[PDB]
């Protein structure tokens, strides 16, 4: 009953929060998770994006911005080396 | 025994001067009688927060607003059919609809109302970053990078309401560059370039969205793939003269 | 049910008791220490005296300290016997003798039903550190007893006398013990018994 | 069946990992060996404790069967309320005495022991006698010899142990370089009660923080 | 034990009235009877053993032995019930069956739904909603088929119903085309009706859900609706209604489809069937545009007025459901209302025999306040003058009602001072003239008092000479009646500065404090907490150093509301009066209330808790801690945990400094229960104090030192429910390095299983979180993370879960992880200016 | 909820609406159930109010709640607050076999 529950709601959090490692979970599933958020923590904070700007240095940093937004996908790599 | 516990006190002398927000809307209405007139500008870097005016063809400081102590990660400005206050997202999921207002002697920012969204942090799956409101005002549209959008019906009355969240999941589809289409009082309709989270290979497609004012939700309406190379989205008003 | 005894607890830093096992830890339940296992009431404890598991614990205890290194039916009167005792002499040393005298079919007239009667008076050399009273010890008693008669002692201050040598050729009727048979006599027909 | 025994001995293990000393024998089932092996020997990461594995619950422990009831912190106890309620098989107390038991006397008091970064609690572990023996070699330093262990060694008042004689043929203690003793490298006169002798050291702030003041606040 | 026998349906079962598929065929049936019939203790067990074996009995004997018992009509809500939750654990633990024992179950719990109470009502709908996750769509949609072209319409009339929860369950968008194949069916007329009725519990169920979904119901509404069947032209009317009302004004732009058809069906068939167009179209006018809003209410208004003679119930009923809501649009006048509609609504009806019937006399007051929004309050009041003076006592009853749901919104500021004067005139002859017992009579005329105050003075006086003369009385019912309009008025009374008044008042109440009828004299302790927390202490007249004596006695009376009202002005007397009543009588309070609080009312118990922080502020701290701490010793939980609670508040108002050491020694007593309270006593005085806490913390380390170390799941627990709240409180104030020690006694608890302490230890490990940050509270999950026992993996990423709710920036730069570790990794985290 | 464990929660995002608790249930943090310091007013989904159900408390479901809910100060700084709409949707064993006993 009570662990059937959290059961539910091992759902219902894996839904909203996106990736929530339950039992078993692949690298390559929990690892994507974590690429996620790093780069979403890099963007989503005007500072942390300002200083990936300077340091990388692109000429404007929006392109920065949408450069972690496309890195977030897998196949992003390979479109680099398609370029 | 003397306890070492440093204790540092923190000053900000002089405050962050990225400046990542703005909006165009007339807030206050200072040393005239009675004026209306849409030149002003608010803009925001996270915690700090600065008004400026010009009217004279050069920009001034109005105030520069207490630490709100959040990082704003969106703000637009709202024009309901009155004096036009900003809608401010941040950190904390809630949406803040804050109007600036002069009390006692100086300018002080109040808050109207503000919604629990998400949690406390900077998330993916918090409805912030990704912000923009309906021209006519009728609307106001959060969002996020990843998993969901959520557009209340904002009503104002003797007290202002903000209508329940109209959400839209979409899971794997990673969300960027909100961009809101003006409309004629139609409909509210809003486009996002959703890049796919899980997938073999990059696929980045833009799609539309009609927010239906009669059947209250968001509908899904043209979904076109572009090529990976796909930046932004900006909105054409009308092209009423042409076909 | 505890029958008024108090267990002391286990941090109160050791009056004997009944079993010298089952405490109360810091807090209140009752644990048996070998066992290692905790018991609600005193109702569980006596389940598990009376259960296997504990008394395997017991004599897994008892192994480790050799590692380390019809009682109930015993008619008594405790009527005091006679003895008569008297010092002898053989060759090549001295040793003592007592002549123990019972009843002359005066009380054993009520009780003929070949119940150990067939048993014969029995002696043991006791040592006095263990007594009644402990107050004084030091010295060992040559204690004879018979079911119905009263026990009785007679002090042995010399270290030994008459402790011989291989006296028989090495015969193996145990009976009791080695003391007995070698160096006992019951005449059962008149009721006499010796020693020396 | 296969995956099961497509798993990599766990020396092959070892050479992927810098600290290959915490790897252990079931780390080969490991389902993700290589990261977990790069994630458990990862730099500040503290291992699981280790009474998995174990199906007593983590306590069935015989050391909890002698574990001490409580104790009251020192500070605590001078309230004297352990005498006014006797706990062991009204009390009225003022308040400035109790206030300023944890106030005034207690504001830089903190318990002696407490743990460190990946300090983590097994079964058989006893915090207590750790804290005598932190405190004891906070307080026993060679040279004195207490009264106690003094009687115990029989040895007489003004008179040296008996390594002092062994220690003359065979030299200071490789140790302690710097320890005296009277009668050999320290004055016989300075020998007084259980002290024969001490260390002498060749080696002869505010830390930015130093507040230089200590108010408590007040109750009153 | 098998208590209370069933001798028909025991024969029924057979089986064993005295070989491993006979050991559990038998054993599982013993079991089923355990539930059934059987005693609390053994049916409890027999509930766990039965879910935990769930999975091995096979479902075919399990559901062959176990559903038709419920088929006999000897069965009792009781045990019915008692295997219908053996029903949902199984259903719900197995989680797969075929389609035939499917169908069964959901025959045999399907009549659940039609149940008058609501009690069952749920777990009928409990049962469905978790076997349509089992079967599936296709299953029960194959199930539903041959069911509705039955002929029995009290069967059509339950798989309705059951059909919308599976709808609701698996979702409407899955279920929608079946609902377009027994909506649009041509071949049976009863799959046509039940294929209406369907969208009608759907749109109940779904509620406001039902609009993203309301395009494909109004295809059925549209199309079906024009079938020349008269039933289903009426039931296509109610679902209108219901989808309506649930729909709320978006649904417009589609209902404007079906708009149509309703008028020319209102025009012609008239009867019942324009009861329920007019019910349709009525649920319509909110949604209405306002210039649709203005010619449709204009349309309908006339047929309204027209039909106000209607005789029958029904049709009324419904007209009055559609002056309700057309009440709400502004293109109709408040003119236009009392020049046309007023005058001909109250006249008609208001008639006596419309007051007979209660579910009729809802929609009539409901209705009228609506009105009272537009008409004007001192019209509709003015209305309602007449109403109040009738001789029937239930007429008068809903004449009360509609001026209290009107007086509560608007308020009688519209009143002129005549028809003022002739409306507390009315309340005083109705409330002395009652006959009936009823609670609505105080109630409502309070809200009046309530609404308007300084013009009650002249009127203020004879009202309180009906309170005495109504306080004195053979009933009891109008005397505990009378009493509760007491404590509701005696607020008013103030602000006419009557004070001296509020002290006879005062006198006659306790004087009146003996009567032996507790459900009156709780009412009467009411009043006197209503005087006394109003009227200043020291002018009070008894005075209260004489009242409370007289209460001391009354917390023996047991029942309830005495207890309550009781605990509440000892409670008032707690905090307003500290020196007026003795330090020892106070500690009779104490021993009385500790004494008390074995109630088993939550709010007795809490009341109890709560007044023992102003004896604490009044009287000696360690003088109430004497008592609470020597209660602790006692078996009985609520004893243990509700002393605990008072030993928290105490803590709170006293503050800890006096609370705690004395705490610490009632810890070191070797009571387990005694260490349970004392630990939970420290919990709940933590979470009174947000602040104080930071202080206290080093000194509470060493008591959590033998707590979590100790053997006792339970000392661990609540140990660790300390930690929560300490560590939520504390969190941030620097004392981490505690927090740390706190946190590395805890670790080794994580893999502890049971469900009390598996929450309590994430909680505190959550707390934990806050305190520390997650860097260190991640390097031990992730030290943990993965690892290949299966069970400790599972076991961390709870914890894991969690912190990846509450923190995920927080634990972004935290993650263990480098370009040899993962092969992606990020490569902008290397980048350095 | 905390303490009973079968009862299910609704978990969407709040809408402006906030959900009210009967006098019965008053003071209770709908998540913790704890009666201390209270801060934020609970915020329920559109779909949990609507018509009557919208006048329950929602946290035993079933009386009419005059008052609101709030948050404490605890649940306030774990998120919980923030989690989604708290509504107890099924009436809970310990209701439902206390009904079921009496009547
Ligand atoms: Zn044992
Ligand atoms: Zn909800
Ligand atoms: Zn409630
Ligand atoms: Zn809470």
């Amino acid at each position: 009953a009570e662990k059937q529950r959290q059961l539910k709601l091992q759902k219902i959090y894996k839904q909203k929060y996106i990736g929530l490692g339950d039992e078993s979970t692949t690298r390559e599933q929990w690892q994507r998770n974590v690429r996620n958020d790093t780069l979403n923590t890099l963007q989503g904070h005007s500072a942390s994006l300002e200083y990936v700007s300077l340091s990388r240095g692109d000429l404007s940093i929006r392109d920065t911005r949408i450069h972690l937004l496309k890195s977030m996908s897998p196949g992003y790599k390979a479109y680099l080396r398609e370029e | 025994a003397k306890d070492d516990e440093l204790y540092l006190y923190h000053l900000t002398l002089k405050k962050q001067t990225n400046f990542v927000h703005s909006c165009i809307g007339h807030f206050v209405d200072l040393e005239a009688g009675s004026k209306r007139e849409q030149s002003q500008l608010c803009v925001a870097t996270e915690t700090h927060l600065e008004l400026y005016d010009t009217a004279d063809g050069e920009l001034k400081l109005i105030a520069k607003f207490q630490n709100l102590f959040a990082t704003i990660t969106s703000m637009k400005s709202l024009d309901l059919p009155w004096p036009t206050f900003l809608a401010l997202t941040s950190d904390s999921g809630n949406l803040s609809i804050v109007q600036i207002i002069m009390h006692a002697g100086a300018l002080r920012l109040k808050t109207l109302v503000n919604q629990p969204l998400t949690r406390t942090t900077l998330r993916r799956v918090s409805p912030i970053s990704y912000m923009e409101i309906d021209p006519n005002g009728r609307c106001i549209i959060l969002s996020s990078v990843e998993q969901n959008k959520l557009c209340f019906l904002v009503d104002y009355a003797q007290k202002l309401r903000i209508s329940s969240p109209l959400e839209i999941i979409r899971p794997h589809m990673v969300t960027l560059d909100m961009a809101v289409v003006d409309v004629n009082f139609n409909n509210p309709c809003f486009v996002t370039l959703e890049i796919d989270n899980a997938a073999t290979q990059l696929s980045v497609h833009l799609i539309f969205y009609v927010l239906e004012l009669g059947l209250n939700h968001i509908v899904k309406k043209a979904d076109y793939l572009v090529n990976p190379s796909a930046n932004f989205v900006l909105s054409l008003p009308d092209l009423s003269r042409y076909n | 049910l505890s029958k008024g005894e108090n267990v002391p607890y286990t941090f109160q830093d050791e009056q004997v008791r009944s079993n010298p096992y089952i405490y109360k830890n810091h807090s209140g339940k009752l644990v048996c220490k070998l066992c290692n296992t905790m018991h609600m009431s005193w109702s569980s404890v006596e389940r598990h005296l009376g259960g296997k598991k504990h008394g395997l614990n017991v004599l897994r205890r008892g192994i480790s300290i050799e590692k380390s290194s019809d009682f109930r039916q015993q008619q008594k009167i405790i009527e005091a016997k006679q003895s008569l005792k008297n010092n002898g002499t053989i060759p090549g040393s001295v040793g003592l003798a007592i002549q123990v005298n019972y009843s002359s079919e005066v009380k054993e007239n009520s009780v003929d039903s070949d119940d150990k009667a067939k048993v014969p008076p029995l002696i043991r050399i006791v040592s006095g550190l263990e007594l009644s009273d402990t107050k004084q010890k030091g010295k060992k008693f040559l204690v004879i007893a018979y079911e119905p008669f009263e026990n009785i002692a007679i002090e042995l201050p010399p270290n030994e006398i008459l402790f011989s040598e291989n006296n028989d050729m090495d015969n193996n009727n145990d009976g009791v013990d080695e003391l007995n048979k070698k160096c006992t006599f019951w005449d059962a027909i008149s009721k006499l018994y010796y020693v020396q | 069946k296969r995956r099961k025994t497509e798993k990599p001995s766990l020396s092959q293990l070892k050479s992927q990992v810098p600290y290959p000393q915490i790897i252990e024998w079931y780390d080969c089932d490991a389902r993700y060996p290589g990261l977990l092996a790069s994630i458990k020997c990862t730099k500040n990461v503290i291992p699981v404790p280790s009474h998995w594995q174990s199906k007593k619950e983590y306590l069935s422990g015989r050391s909890l069967l002698g574990k001490r009831p409580f104790e009251l912190p020192d500070i605590i106890k001078k309230t004297n309320i352990e005498q006014m309620r006797s706990t062991l098989p009204a009390l009225d107390l003022d308040y400035k005495k109790l206030h300023d038991v944890f106030f005034k006397i207690g504001a830089n008091w903190k318990p002696d022991h407490l743990l460190c970064f990946g300090d983590v609690y097994y079964e058989n572990r006893n915090l207590f006698e750790e804290t005598n023996w932190k405190r004891m070699v906070d307080h026993k330093r060679p040279g004195r010899i207490s009264q106690e262990l003094r009687a115990i060694m029989n040895l007489p008042e003004g008179q040296l142990p008996p390594w002092c004689m062994k220690m003359k043929d065979i030299g200071l203690p490789t140790g302690y370089p710097d320890l005296k003793i009277a009668g050999l490298n320290w004055d016989i006169t300075n020998l007084k009660g259980d002290v024969y002798g001490k260390i002498i050291p060749n080696h002869h702030r505010n830390y930015f923080g130093a507040l230089i003041s200590f108010e408590t606040p007040e109750f009153e | 034990d098998l208590m209370f026998f069933k001798p028909s349906d025991h024969k029924y079962f057979a089986d064993v009235i005295s070989n491993k598929d006979e050991k559990k065929e038998r054993t599982l049936s013993m079991l089923l009877l355990k539930i059934k019939n059987g005693n609390t203790a053994s049916r409890r067990t027999s509930m766990r053993i039965l879910t935990d074996k769930a999975v091995t009995f096979g479902p075919e004997m399990i559901f062959n032995r176990l559903l038709p018992i419920l088929l006999d009509r000897s069965l009792e809500d009781q045990e019915r019930h008692l295997m219908i939750k053996t029903i949902d654990r199984v259903l719900y633990q197995l989680g797969d069956l075929t389609k035939p024992y499917v169908h069964k179950i959901l025959v045999v719990a399907a009549p659940l739904l039609i149940d008058e109470d609501p009690m069952v009502r749920s777990t009928g709908q409990e049962i469905i909603t978790n076997l349509s996750t089992v079967a599936g769509l296709k299953t029960i949609l194959t199930v539903m088929r041959p069911d509705i072209e039955n002929e029995d319409e009290y069967v059509r009339n339950v798989t309705s119903r059951a059909a919308a929860v599976v709808a609701k369950a698996l979702g409407v968008n899955q279920l929608l085309p079946f609902i377009n194949a027994a909506c649009h069916s041509r071949k049976s007329w009863k799959a046509r009706h039940t294929g209406i009725k369907i969208v009608q519990q759907i749109g109940i169920l779904l509620g406001i859900g039902v609009l993203n979904h309301l395009t494909g119901l109004m295809s059925c509404i549209k199309d079906c609706l024009m079938d020349d069947h008269v039933p289903v032209r009426i039931v296509t009317a109610h679902t209108l209604s219901t989808l309506a009302e649930n729909s709320y004004p978006y649904g417009i732009e589609v209902f404007n489809v079906v708009l149509e058809p309703l008028w020319k069906g209102i025009r012609s068939h008239r009867g019942k069937v324009l009861s329920s167009f007019l019910k349709a179209v009525g649920s319509m006018i909110p949604l209405m545009d306002p210039e649709y809003a203005g010619y449709y209410t204009t349309e309908a208004m006339r047929i309204i007025r027209r039909e106000f003679d209607s005789p029958d119930d029904e049709m009324k009923k419904t007209i009055l459901l559609v002056l309700q809501k057309c009440s709400a649009v502004e293109s109709i006048t408040p003119k236009f209302l009392r020049e046309e509609i007023a005058p001909e609504f109250f006249q008609k009806f208001w008639v006596r025999r419309v007051a007979l019937d209660r579910p009729l006399n809802k929609v009539v007051t409901y209705t009228t306040v609506t009105l009272a929004k537009k008409l004007g309050c001192s019209y509709t009041i003015d209305k309602l003058l007449t109403p109040l003076r009738d001789e029937a006592e239930p007429f008068r009853t809903m004449a009360v009602h509609a001026v209290t749901r009107t007086v509560n919104l608007l308020g009688t500021a519209d009143l002129d001072e005549r028809l003022e004067t002739r409306l507390i005139d009315a309340l005083l002859i109705a409330f002395q003239e009652q006959t009936n017992s009823d609670s609505i009579i105080f109630k409502g005329f309070g809200a009046v008092t309530v609404s308007l105050d300084i013009r009650m003075k002249p009127f203020l006086a004879p009202i309180v000479s009906t309170i005495l003369n109504h306080l004195k009385h053979k009933t009891p019912l109008v005397r505990q009646h009378a009493a509760d309009l007491c404590a509701i008025l005696i607020p008013v009374i103030k602000n006419c500065h009557e004070f001296e008044m509020l002290n006879k008042l005062n006198i006659i109440l306790y004087e009146s404090l003996g009567e032996v009828y507790p459900e009156v004299l709780g009412s009467i302790i009411n009043a006197m907490y209503c005087i006394t927390s109003v009227m200043d202490l020291d002018k009070l007249q008894p005075p209260i150093n004489q009242i409370l004596p007289t209460l001391t006695p009354i917390l023996r009376n047991k029942h309830r509301k005495v207890e309550v009202n009781t605990i509440k002005f000892v409670g008032l007397i707690g905090k307003l009066a500290p020196t007026y009543a003795p330090p020892k009588e106070w500690m009779r309070i104490c021993f009385e209330l500790l004494e008390l609080l074995k109630s088993t009312n939550k709010e007795i118990r809490r009341s109890a808790n709560a007044t023992f922080g102003f004896i604490a502020e009044a009287i000696g701290p360690h003088d109430v801690l004497v008592a609470l701490l020597n209660n602790l010793k006692v078996q009985e939980r609520q004893l243990r945990v509700c002393t605990a609670v008072a030993i928290g508040i105490v803590a709170k108002v006293c503050g800890p400094y006096n609370v705690l050491p004395v705490i610490m020694n009632e810890y070191t007593t070797p009571e387990t229960n005694v260490q349970n309270g004392v630990l939970k006593a420290m919990s709940f005085m933590f979470e009174y104090i947000g602040n104080m806490s930071k202080d206290y913390i080093y000194f509470i380390t060493p008591l959590l030192e033998d707590a979590l170390t100790d053997r006792d799941l339970v000392h661990r627990q609540t140990a660790s429910n300390v930690i929560t709240h300490l560590a939520l409180n504390c969190s941030g104030t620097g004392h981490e390095d505690a927090f740390i020690h706190l946190m590395n006694l805890l670790i080794p608890n994580i893999f502890e299983t049971s469900p009390h302490a598996i929450m309590r230890i994430l909680e505190g490990l959550e707390a934990l979180s806050q305190a520390l940050g997650p860097g260190l509270f991640m390097n031990y999950i992730w030290a943990g993370l993965f690892h290949p026992a299966k069970n400790v993996r599972k076991a961390f990423w709870r914890v894991y879960n969690n912190m990846y709710v509450m923190y995920q920036d927080a634990m972004v730069p935290f993650y263990p992880v480098t370009p040899d570790n993962n092969e992606e990794y990020i490569e902008e985290l290397d980048l350095v200016l | 909820s905390r303490h009973q464990f079968d009862l299910i929660m609704c978990l969407k995002q709040p809408g402006v609406q906030t959900g009210l608790l009967c006098e019965k249930c008053d003071g209770k943090c709908p998540i913790c159930d704890s009666y201390v310091r209270p801060k934020r007013k609970v915020r329920v989904c559109e779909n949990c109010s609507f018509g009557k159900q919208a006048k329950n408390c929602i946290i035993c479901n079933l009386n009419v709640g005059v008052n609101d809910a709030f948050y404490c100060w605890e649940c306030c700084r774990l998120g919980k607050d923030k989690d989604g709409c708290p509504r107890i949707l099924n009436l809970g064993s310990n209701r439902l076999d206390r009904h079921f006993e009496k009547k």
